[PDB]
Protein backbone atom coordinates (compact mmCIF):
# COMPACT_ATOMS: atom_id res chain seq x y z
CA UNK A 1 0.00 0.00 0.00
CA UNK A 2 3.00 2.33 0.33
CA UNK A 3 3.64 4.80 -2.46
CA UNK A 4 6.41 4.60 -5.05
CA UNK A 5 8.54 6.77 -2.77
CA UNK A 6 8.56 4.04 -0.12
CA UNK A 7 8.17 1.16 -2.53
CA UNK A 8 11.41 -0.86 -2.38
CA UNK A 9 13.84 -0.56 -5.28
CA UNK A 10 16.53 -3.09 -6.17
CA UNK A 11 19.90 -1.54 -7.02
CA UNK A 12 23.09 -3.03 -8.49
CA UNK A 13 26.17 -0.83 -8.93
CA UNK A 14 29.26 -1.58 -11.02
CA UNK A 15 32.78 -0.33 -10.25
CA UNK A 16 35.27 -0.47 -13.12
CA UNK A 17 39.05 -0.18 -12.83
CA UNK A 18 40.53 0.78 -16.19
CA UNK A 19 44.28 0.79 -15.51
CA UNK A 20 46.17 -1.27 -18.08
CA UNK A 21 46.70 -4.49 -16.13
CA UNK A 22 46.36 -8.03 -17.50
CA UNK A 23 42.72 -7.33 -18.34
CA UNK A 24 40.48 -10.38 -18.16
CA UNK A 25 36.94 -9.12 -18.92
CA UNK A 26 36.57 -7.67 -22.42
CA UNK A 27 33.68 -6.74 -24.67
CA UNK A 28 32.43 -8.93 -27.53
CA UNK A 29 34.92 -8.43 -30.37
CA UNK A 30 36.43 -10.50 -33.17
CA UNK A 31 40.20 -11.03 -33.03
CA UNK A 32 41.51 -10.69 -36.59
CA UNK A 33 44.95 -11.72 -37.84
CA UNK A 34 47.97 -9.49 -37.32
CA UNK A 35 50.20 -7.91 -39.96
CA UNK A 36 53.84 -6.84 -39.84
CA UNK A 37 56.07 -4.19 -41.43
CA UNK A 38 53.10 -1.89 -42.12
CA UNK A 39 51.92 1.19 -40.23
CA UNK A 40 48.57 0.03 -38.82
CA UNK A 41 46.26 1.04 -35.99
CA UNK A 42 46.02 -1.76 -33.45
CA UNK A 43 44.03 -2.73 -30.35
CA UNK A 44 45.66 -5.25 -28.00
CA UNK A 45 43.22 -5.77 -25.10
CA UNK A 46 42.43 -2.06 -24.97
CA UNK A 47 45.99 -0.85 -25.64
CA UNK A 48 44.95 1.16 -28.67
CA UNK A 49 47.57 2.85 -30.81
CA UNK A 50 49.05 3.35 -34.26
CA UNK B 1 80.91 22.47 -24.48
CA UNK B 2 79.24 19.71 -22.44
CA UNK B 3 76.99 22.18 -20.59
CA UNK B 4 75.17 23.18 -23.78
CA UNK B 5 74.48 19.56 -24.70
CA UNK B 6 73.31 18.72 -21.18
CA UNK B 7 71.01 21.75 -21.01
CA UNK B 8 69.43 21.05 -24.40
CA UNK B 9 68.94 17.36 -23.57
CA UNK B 10 67.38 18.19 -20.20
CA UNK B 11 65.00 20.74 -21.72
CA UNK B 12 63.95 18.28 -24.43
CA UNK B 13 63.46 15.53 -21.84
CA UNK B 14 61.24 17.67 -19.62
CA UNK B 15 59.26 18.73 -22.69
CA UNK B 16 58.70 15.05 -23.48
CA UNK B 17 57.81 14.19 -19.87
CA UNK B 18 55.21 16.97 -19.69
CA UNK B 19 53.09 14.78 -22.00
CA UNK B 20 52.45 12.36 -19.11
CA UNK B 21 50.61 14.81 -16.82
CA UNK B 22 46.83 14.84 -16.40
CA UNK B 23 46.62 18.65 -16.02
CA UNK B 24 43.36 18.09 -14.15
CA UNK B 25 41.80 15.80 -16.77
CA UNK B 26 40.68 12.21 -16.23
CA UNK B 27 43.72 10.80 -18.06
CA UNK B 28 46.88 11.84 -19.89
CA UNK B 29 46.09 9.63 -22.90
CA UNK B 30 43.88 11.50 -25.37
CA UNK B 31 42.81 8.35 -27.23
CA UNK B 32 41.75 6.82 -23.91
CA UNK B 33 39.61 9.88 -23.17
CA UNK B 34 38.02 9.65 -26.62
CA UNK B 35 37.28 5.92 -26.35
CA UNK B 36 35.87 6.06 -22.81
CA UNK B 37 33.74 9.20 -23.10
CA UNK B 38 31.09 10.71 -25.36
CA UNK B 39 31.96 13.74 -27.54
CA UNK B 40 30.02 16.33 -25.49
CA UNK B 41 31.93 15.52 -22.30
CA UNK B 42 35.29 14.72 -23.92
CA UNK B 43 35.83 18.37 -24.89
CA UNK B 44 36.03 19.39 -21.22
CA UNK B 45 39.03 17.13 -20.62
CA UNK B 46 40.57 17.88 -24.02
CA UNK B 47 40.54 21.62 -23.29
CA UNK B 48 42.51 21.10 -20.07
CA UNK B 49 45.01 18.93 -21.95
CA UNK B 50 45.34 21.62 -24.63
CA UNK C 1 21.19 -2.26 2.98
CA UNK C 2 23.79 -2.64 5.73
CA UNK C 3 25.37 -5.54 3.83
CA UNK C 4 26.07 -6.23 0.15
CA UNK C 5 27.33 -9.32 -1.68
CA UNK C 6 30.23 -8.05 -3.78
CA UNK C 7 30.71 -10.34 -6.77
CA UNK C 8 33.82 -10.81 -8.91
CA UNK C 9 33.11 -10.71 -12.64
CA UNK C 10 36.41 -11.71 -14.25
CA UNK C 11 37.80 -13.86 -17.08
CA UNK C 12 34.78 -13.79 -19.37
CA UNK C 13 33.34 -11.97 -22.39
CA UNK C 14 30.90 -9.48 -20.92
CA UNK C 15 28.38 -8.36 -23.52
CA UNK C 16 27.11 -5.22 -21.70
CA UNK C 17 24.73 -4.39 -24.58
CA UNK C 18 21.78 -6.56 -23.53
CA UNK C 19 21.60 -4.28 -20.51
CA UNK C 20 20.71 -0.60 -21.01
CA UNK C 21 18.61 -1.73 -23.98
CA UNK C 22 15.70 -3.15 -21.98
CA UNK C 23 13.25 -0.88 -20.16
CA UNK C 24 13.20 -3.03 -17.01
CA UNK C 25 15.86 -0.90 -15.31
CA UNK C 26 14.51 2.42 -14.03
CA UNK C 27 17.84 4.28 -14.16
CA UNK C 28 21.09 3.67 -16.06
CA UNK C 29 23.55 6.36 -14.94
CA UNK C 30 27.28 6.06 -15.66
CA UNK C 31 30.01 8.49 -14.60
CA UNK C 32 33.51 7.44 -15.66
CA UNK C 33 32.34 6.11 -19.02
CA UNK C 34 29.64 6.89 -21.55
CA UNK C 35 26.89 4.22 -21.63
CA UNK C 36 26.97 3.08 -25.33
CA UNK C 37 30.75 2.58 -25.33
CA UNK C 38 30.82 -0.23 -22.75
CA UNK C 39 31.58 -2.69 -25.55
CA UNK C 40 34.88 -1.55 -27.07
CA UNK C 41 36.59 -1.13 -23.70
CA UNK C 42 38.16 -4.07 -21.88
CA UNK C 43 37.84 -3.70 -18.12
CA UNK C 44 39.68 -4.90 -15.01
CA UNK C 45 38.45 -5.71 -11.50
CA UNK C 46 34.66 -5.52 -11.94
CA UNK C 47 32.84 -4.92 -8.64
CA UNK C 48 29.10 -5.62 -8.35
CA UNK C 49 27.21 -4.61 -5.20
CA UNK C 50 23.57 -5.64 -4.79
Amino acid sequence: TNGVGYQPYRVVVLSFELLHAPATVCGPKKSTNLVKNKCVNFNFNGLTGT
Amino acid sequence: LQDVVNQNAQALNTLVKQLSSNFGAISSVLNDILSRLDPPEAEVQIDRLI
Amino acid sequence: VYAWNRKRISNCVADYSVLYNSASFSTFKCYGVSPTKLNDLCFTNVYADS
